């Protein structure tokens, strides 16, 4: 984890 | 010397997969903040390196 994908826009 | 620690100034508990958790207190070098507001950092509790958002910390 974390598991949720990063976005690459931030 | 001519470098600046920064420290947290809340705990977070991080929600995406390249950014790092990490406790009030906790100590961080900078290693780029050109990218906008997710900065790239190493904790010095750890040793990780990863994203923060960079309202949680502040220059020691």
């Amino acid at each position: 984890t974390p598991s949720l994908p990063t976005p690459p826009t931030r | 010397s001519g470098t600046t620690l920064f420290v947290a100034l809340y705990d977070y508990e991080a929600r995406t997969e390249d950014d790092l958790s990490f406790h009030k207190g906790e100590k961080f070098q900078i290693l780029n903040s050109s990218e906008g507001d997710w900065w790239e950092a190493r904790s010095l509790t750890t040793g990780e390196t990863g994203y923060i958002p960079s309202n949680y910390v502040a220059p020691v």
